[PDB]
């Protein structure tokens, strides 16, 4: 596994630059791709080794609702630690729900998104050990050409990638804002995130949009800030949202238990 | 530059101070935390970490630092962690040693805060 050759990448257009580095649209070996270039202070042989051991786990080709990292460019010899994944025309779930200038997805499509993500996460929860530093939120799920929602493996943070900084705390379980991952049931923390995604699909609002990230984490962690359960939705949607966001991690369902509930919601 | 302002410009120095009170309260007030005293309230590292998240748009998980430090050591660690977040944001490594902040050296503290104020003037 020598990775992908950075010299084979055709960079077409820059999409973003942020705290993580940059994202480009491009092409590689007949694939339409994005190229994520990671910027890292005090890059070392140790971090480069870690990058090359962590990336292989993200290359998941066996589930329709998981979007694999296709491969990565090792650095050296690449200028920078780099990974690539397929280009998803609708972008992120976040883009589609909140930045959708063209059409508004209907609630039936919303339900199918929920089902897609539940299925992707039940799959990932079968992995042993779990993929480390994988956070479910609307920025880390992509929407493919046929509107299929897919968990973004290119959104898993690497061990050297902004440690101690959380840029999407609104979807994080209260215990996971405060405790080391080792000290948390990760599977239940992820179900909290799904509960917030349900809330987001119901409201078509960003959770805590009026609060900075630091405010969100501190108030959720220390002051009990919670999403307000939306008014007059079906009791069954309501009950599902409530059970998934149980204050008690041990009482939150598993993804594989909510999949059949969601299936019956498409068409009973 | 900042030395001349500290050592030789007290009428200016107090302008800057009252403003640093404005600035840091602009941000920390959001967390229901007030800074009244610049000489001591940043010594333990906690406000510097919190402030960095406020200024740079992230939350810092509570397990990543000591929210209620119980030693000189944990304070030095908090301050060092803050300086690291500063360099992540593109600041050059601060001149003061982390211990200078914990030891309440006023020049050291005001320098760090001043450099923050300058970089993050438009942040709301
Ligand atoms: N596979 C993809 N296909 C199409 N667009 C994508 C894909 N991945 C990401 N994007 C788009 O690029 C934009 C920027 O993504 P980028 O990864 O730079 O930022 P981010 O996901 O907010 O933060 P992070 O650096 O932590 O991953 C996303 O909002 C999305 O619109
Ligand atoms: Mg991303």
């Amino acid at each position: 596994h020598s990775g992908i050759d950075f010299k084979q990448l055709n960079f077409l257009t820059k999409l973003n630059e942020n705290h993580s580095g940059e994202l480009w649209k491009g092409r590689w070996q007949g694939n339409d791709i994005v190229v994520k270039v990671l910027k890292v202070r005090d890059w070392s042989t140790r971090k480069s080794r870690d990058f090359n051991e962590e990336c292989p786990r993200l290359r998941i080709f066996s589930h329709p609702n998981v979007l694999p990292v296709l491969g990565a460019c090792q650095s050296p010899p690449a200028p920078h630690p780099t990974l690539i994944t397929h280009w998803m025309p609708y972008g992120s779930l976040y883009n589609v729900l909140h930045e959708g200038t063209n059409f508004v997805v209907d609630q039936s499509q919303a339900v199918k998104f929920a089902l897609d993500m539940a299925r992707g996460m039940a799959f990932l929860h079968t992995l042993e050990p779990l993929i480390p530093r994988h956070a479910l939120n609307s920025r880390s799920v992509m929407i493919d050409e046929d509107m299929t929602a897919r968990i973004s493996m290119a959104d898993v943070k690497f061990s050297f990638q902004s440690p101690g900084r959380m840029y999407a705390p609104a979807w994080v379980a209260p215990e996971a804002l405060q405790k080391k991952p080792e000290d948390t049931n990760r599977r239940s923390a992820d179900m909290w995130s799904f509960a917030v995604l349900l809330w987001e699909l119901v409201t078509r609002e960003v959770p805590f949009a009026d609060l900075s990230n630091m405010e969100i984490g501190m108030k959720v962690a220390l002051e009990g800030l919670r999403p307000t359960i939306p008014p007059g939705i079906s009791p069954h949607v309501s009950k599902l949202m409530k059970i998934c966001m149980n204050e008690d991690p041990a009482k939150r369902p598993k993804f594989d238990m909510i999949v059949p509930i969601l299936e019956k919601m498409q068409d009973k | 530059a900042f030395d001349t302002l500290f050592d030789h410009a007290p009428d200016k120095l107090n302008v800057v101070k009252k403003t640093l009170i404005t600035f840091v309260n602009k941000h920390l007030n959001k967390l229901n935390l007030e800074v009244t005293e610049l000489e001591t309230q940043f010594a333990d590292g906690v406000y510097l970490v919190l402030l960095m998240g406020l200024l740079e748009g992230y939350f810092v998980p509570l397990h990543s630092f000591f929210l209620t430090p119980d030693s000189f050591e944990q304070k030095v660690l908090n301050v060092s962690f803050a300086f690291e977040l500063m360099q992540d944001g593109g600041l050059e490594k601060p001149k003061p040693r982390p211990e200078d902040i914990v030891n309440c050296d006023l020049k050291s503290t005001l320098r760090v805060l001043y450099n923050l104020f300058t970089k993050y003037r438009n942040v709301e």
